[PDB]
């Protein structure tokens, strides 16, 4: 359940990272059985990126992607994958290409190896001549991706993404796609808008990110509400924890906190955030507990593993080089580490494990 | 390992067209993908599999072509409809059966 203000309330008035490359199967790799060999690129912005899954020196046709979405510091993640039977000859590998990169780099697969949130995402990124920009929106509770909206996409509508969502009637999606395209509206204005403020050229791509969301506890109560904002990855405005006040980085930034300060929109996002926020996300983990109310606890096993966990949260110590929690592509996570011990604490531990 | 011999480039008037060639030296055993990146970063212009699968970039989709014979490992790249933009070293490229990428030194294309 997305926010529901008037477009001219969020008016405004007024560093490019190199993505990390992991290559894995779904499942532990048996020959003859069928798998899911994925690609995981994190870390990089712009948004913009090539990603191939290669099969013995030539590109796999059929390669999906998951829904375009960012991290706290706004570096953008995405899951690319595909379904494969691996054989003894066969070689597979990941080409990535960025604008960090002065060629493509080329992955291959080594065979042989509480509280709860809902957040809301979006990104909006402009293309000077070839039309709008382009817009991509998506809902999480927890880790689990539920909805979504993407402006090239055909249908115009914001879509399911978890089972528990589809039970969802026609009011409920066309209120979504209502919020959801003024959220776009409110992106595409802003984006025109920052380049004046920043004396930019017209012909430049740009970035406008959105992030809102609210934490509650195992008790799920509010805990904790979020607003940011961002441009070309660096930060713009955020309301601050008390959701009273906003943060400003820069000069343009001081002007929209006046302009927002006396049109008071942070008391209309904190009457969501704290009330509308939590009421749906009650009712998400009502409706899903099958799904957003489990727990699976890692498989475990110098290189300490952990396998197939959800909630994506974890912690790996040694008593060093600790990988990305990386998406399996079926709901659960991956990760591992590089006399000693490994420490391990994940929410569906009894306690903390260690492996000697 | 593999080198590969790059011809084709030079000046060329807007509106009009040249052909790139690549050709890989050793086994033909040893290379299965071949095609062009043009140049901080290098896009992808179009590349071709052993079995004649293609793949273009968008901002020459139409206009370019690439092409293989089918006993060498060399590939041709016909570009027509050349616009300023399309100024840029054109990098030959390709790929052993174990995914290693090897690359050419560039030929320099310029549209007046």
């Amino acid at each position: 359940y997305m926010l529901d203000l008037q477009p001219e309330t969020t008016d405004l008035g007024c560093i490019q990272r190199t993505p990390k490359i992991q290559v894995y199967s779904r499942h532990p790799a048996e020959n003859g059985k069928s798998n899911f060999l994925n690609c995981y690129v994190s870390g990089f912005h712009p948004s913009d990126i090539e990603v191939d899954l290669l099969k013995n020196g030539e590109r796999i046709e059929k390669v999906e992607h998951s829904d375009l979405s960012f991290s706290k510091d706004w570096s953008f993640y995405l899951l690319y994958y595909t379904e494969f039977t691996p054989t003894e000859k066969d070689e597979y590998a990941c080409r990535v290409n960025h604008v960090t990169l002065s060629q493509p780099k080329i992955v291959k697969w080594d065979r042989d190896m509480g509280s709860h949130s809902m957040r809301y995402f979006f990104t909006s990124v402009s293309r000077p001549g070839r039309g709008e920009p382009r817009f991509i929106a998506v809902g999480y509770v927890d880790d689990t991706q539920f909805v979504r909206f993407d402006s090239d996409a055909a249908s115009q509508r914001m879509e399911p993404r978890a089972p528990w969502i589809e039970q969802e009637g026609p009011e409920y999606w066309d209120g979504e796609t209502r919020k959801v395209k003024a959220h776009s509206q409110t992106l595409r204005v802003d984006l025109g808008t920052l380049r004046g403020c920043y004396n930019q050229s017209e012909a430049g791509s740009h970035t406008v990110q959105r992030m809102y969301g609210c934490d509650v506890g195992s008790d799920w109560r509010f805990l904790r509400g979020y607003h940011q904002y961002a441009y070309d990855g660096k930060d713009y405005i955020a309301l601050k924890e008390d959701l009273r006040s906003w943060t400003a980085a820069d000069m343009a930034a001081q002007t929209t906190k006046h302009k927002w300060e006396a049109a008071h929109v942070a008391e209309q996002l904190r009457a969501y955030l704290e009330g509308t926020c939590v009421e749906w996300l009650r009712r998400y983990l009502e409706n899903g507990k099958e799904t957003l109310q489990r727990t699976d606890a890692p498989k475990t096993h110098l290189r300490c593993w952990a396998l197939s966990f959800y909630p994506a949260e974890i912690t790996l110590t040694w008593q060093t080089e600790l990988v990305e929690t990386r998406p399996a592509g079926d709901g659960t996570f991956q990760k591992w580490a590089a006399r000693y011990t490994c420490h391990v604490q994940h929410e569906g531990l009894p306690k903390p494990l260690t492996l000697r | 390992e593999v080198k590969l011999v790059e011809s084709g480039g030079g000046l060329v008037q807007p509106g009009g067209s040249l052909r790139l060639s690549c050709a890989a030296s050793g086994s033909i055993f040893s290379i299965n993908t071949m095609g062009w990146y043009r140049q901080k970063q290098r896009d992808l212009v179009a590349d071709i599999s052993s079995g004649g699968s293609t793949k273009y970039g968008d901002s020459v989709k139409g206009r370019f072509t690439i092409s293989r014979d089918n006993t060498k490992n060399t590939v041709y790249l016909q570009m027509n409809s050349l616009k300023p933009e399309d100024t840029a070293v054109y990098y030959c490229y390709g790929l052993s059966y174990s995914n290693d990428d090897y690359w050419g030194q560039g030929t320099q294309v310029t549209v007046s």
